């Protein structure tokens, strides 16, 4: 009975992305 | 106005807090599979031998 | 013929531990 | 002072938002290889079957 | 404003190790995926 | 037929150079 399973993380891999992307929100302007 | 840049301080350590989490969650998924389908290599190998 | 198991179990924690312990690093408005 | 302050923290945001896609990107490479191997070890045993 | 920089800075260490930390995670992944994928060919060859 | 091998060693190093430039960030 003999199966290797797939992972899923493209969820995680796009919320980090998105993460980065959001930071610049967070940047001070001088 | 240290109050703004203290809250633009605030909203990243949110941000990265979150990346954090995030980030290990991915590792989590990924050693699981990797040691599922390790588990399912070795028990084949007994299965053939 | 052998495959191994990884364990990054001490660094999945770590990563945890740090989200945890940064709320600490929070300035009090 | 303040700017030091700020800029710093911009300074530090940038190697973060940096360190964040690289870790996607190292993050993706692996989900796809942990599934092609993944495909591989399944096609083995169809055959083998 | 010593208060805002000591909260930073530390915060910044915290974020160090976890690159570090994630990494090496990322390191031994590495190994294990390819060690794996060796056991698999050589499996096949045989 | 065949496995394949990953190569993230240049996204393990990236990451460990940004944590050491981190530190012209301290204050
Ligand atoms: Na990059
Ligand atoms: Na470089």
């Amino acid at each position: 009975g003999i199966n290797a399973s797939v992972v899923n993380i493209q969820k995680e891999i796009d919320r980090l992305n998105e993460v980065a992307k959001n930071l610049n929100e967070s940047l001070i302007d001088l | 106005n240290q109050k703004q840049i203290a809250n633009q301080f605030n909203k990243a350590i949110s941000q990265i807090q979150e990346s954090l989490t995030t980030t290990s969650t991915a590792l989590g998924k990924l050693q699981d599979v990797v040691n599922q389908n390790a588990q399912a290599l070795n028990t084949l190998v007994k299965q053939l031998s």
